[PDB]
C-alpha cells in the first residue's frame, strides 16, 4: 500500500518562505508522476505544481509561477516543494499527490484526476 | 489478399512531429491489460465490452473497457471467455478505476498452446538487420496487437524506439506475413504537435488476428 507523508507546512508572513517535503513509501517501483495540490475550506482542491518522467516534465499553476518551484531526489524518493514570497492567497491545506499512470495530459496535467494517491496533507498559514 | 508496403512519403517522419512523443511511449513501456479466460460483466455504448480485470500490480484499474470496430464484434464475444490482451489508456477514456483500450480479444476455447510459442522479429536500420529476438504468447490465434506491443516494448527498452520528445528513427513500420499475405503499422505519429492516444490505438479496434505458427515479424526502421 502507497503512503505520502507531507511536512513543512507552518504560520508565515507576507513575503516568507516555505519548503513542503513528501516521504514517499510502500511501493518498491518508480512513480510517474508527483505533485502538489492545496485545499482551503470552502473552495475546491487546485493543482499546483506537478513533476513527472523524471523530471522532464515540470507544470504550475499560473498563480505560482515564479514564486513556487517543484523539485525531487530520486535518491530520497522525496518531492519538495520551495515556496517563495508568499501570500495570504496560498493560506491552504497542502497535500502531495502521486500517480502510476503515464503520459503528459495536455490541461488535464494538474487537475485530482491525474493523480490517485494522496497524503493527509500540511497545514500552511499565511498572515497580512 | 496482401496489403501493399508504403509508398514514398507515405510513413509518418518522426521530425515532422513537434509534440511530446512521451505520449506515444508510455503506451509501450510497461502499460498492458492483460487476461486469462474472463467473460464481459457489462456494456457501455454498443461497441465495447467491460471487463473486471484488476490491476494487482498498480491498482490503476478494476475495470477495462474493450472497444471494437463494430457492433457485430461485441455481439460476438459477449458472453464468451475470452484472453485479453491490449495496449491501454486513461486520458480521455470515455466510460460513465477505470481504462479504455481497443481489441485484444481471443476466444480461450481451443486456442491455447501445451507450450509457449516463439516468433522471431527481423529488425532492420536503413535496410540492414542488425537485430533480431523473439516474442512469445501461448495462443494459437493471437492478435496483431498483442505481437505489436510485445515488439515494441522491447524495442522501448533496448532501442529507445520512443524517448520523451523525440525518436532516434525518423520513420517506422511494423510488418506481419503469413505466407504470401502480409499487412503493417506505421509506428510513428501523424504530424503536428497534438498526439491522441486513443486515436492512435483505434487502429487495433478491429482485433485483426494472426496464427501464431506461420507469422513472421519484420519492423523497418531509418535514422536521421
Amino acid at each position: 500500500q502507497v503512503q505520502l507523508v507531507e511536512s513543512g507546512g507552518g504560520s508565515v508572513q507576507a513575503g516568507g518562505s516555505l519548503r513542503l517535503s513528501c516521504a514517499a513509501s510502500g511501493y518498491t517501483y518508480s512513480m510517474y508522476c508527483m505533485g502538489w495540490f492545496r485545499q482551503a475550506p470552502g473552495k475546491e482542491r487546485e493543482g499546483v505544481a506537478g513533476i513527472c518522467a523524471n523530471g522532464k516534465a515540470i507544470h504550475y499553476v499560473d498563480s505560482v509561477k515564479g514564486r513556487f518551484t517543484i523539485s525531487q531526489d530520486n535518491a530520497k524518493n522525496t518531492v519538495y516543494l520551495q515556496m517563495n514570497s508568499l501570500k495570504p492567497e496560498d493560506t491552504a491545506m497542502y497535500y502531495c499527490a502521486a500517480d502510476s499512470r503515464g503520459g503528459i495530459w495536455y490541461e488535464q496535467q494538474l487537475s485530482t484526476l491525474r493523480y490517485n494517491y494522496w497524503g493527509q496533507g500540511t497545514q500552511v498559514t499565511v498572515s497580512s | 489478399e496482401s496489403q501493399p508496403d508504403p509508398k514514398p512519403d507515405e510513413l509518418h517522419k518522426s521530425s515532422k512531429f513537434t509534440g511530446l512523443m512521451e505520449n506515444m511511449k508510455v503506451l509501450y513501456d510497461d502499460n498492458h491489460v492483460s487476461a486469462i479466460n474472463v467473460k464481459s460483466i457489462d456494456q457501455f455504448l454498443y461497441f465495447d465490452l467491460i471487463y473486471s480485470i484488476k490491476d494487482t500490480k498498480l491498482g490503476n484499474y478494476d475495470n477495462v473497457r474493450v472497444e471494437f470496430k463494430n457492433k457485430d464484434l461485441a455481439d460476438k464475444y459477449k458472453d464468451k471467455y475470452v484472453d485479453v490482451f491490449g495496449a491501454n489508456y486513461y486520458y480521455q477514456c470515455y466510460f460513465s478505476r477505470k481504462t479504455c483500450m481497443y481489441g485484444g480479444v481471443t476466444e480461450h476455447n481451443g486456442n491455447q498452446l501445451d507450450k509457449y510459442r516463439s516468433i522471431t522479429v527481423r529488425v532492420f536500420e536503413d535496410g540492414k538487420n542488425l537485430l533480431s529476438f523473439d516474442v512469445q504468447t501461448n495462443k494459437k490465434k493471437v492478435t496483431a496487437q498483442e505481437l505489436d506491443y510485445l515488439t515494441r516494448h522491447y524495442l522501448v527498452k533496448n532501442k529507445k524506439l520512443y524517448e520523451f520528445n523525440n525518436s532516434p528513427y525518423e520513420t517506422g513500420y511494423i510488418k506481419f506475413i503469413e505466407n504470401e499475405n502480409s499487412f503493417w503499422y506505421d509506428m510513428m505519429p501523424a504530424p503536428g504537435d497534438k498526439f491522441d492516444q486513443s486515436k492512435y490505438l483505434m487502429m487495433y479496434n478491429d482485433n485483426k488476428m494472426v496464427d501464431s505458427k506461420d507469422v513472421k515479424i519484420e519492423v523497418y526502421l531509418t535514422t536521421k
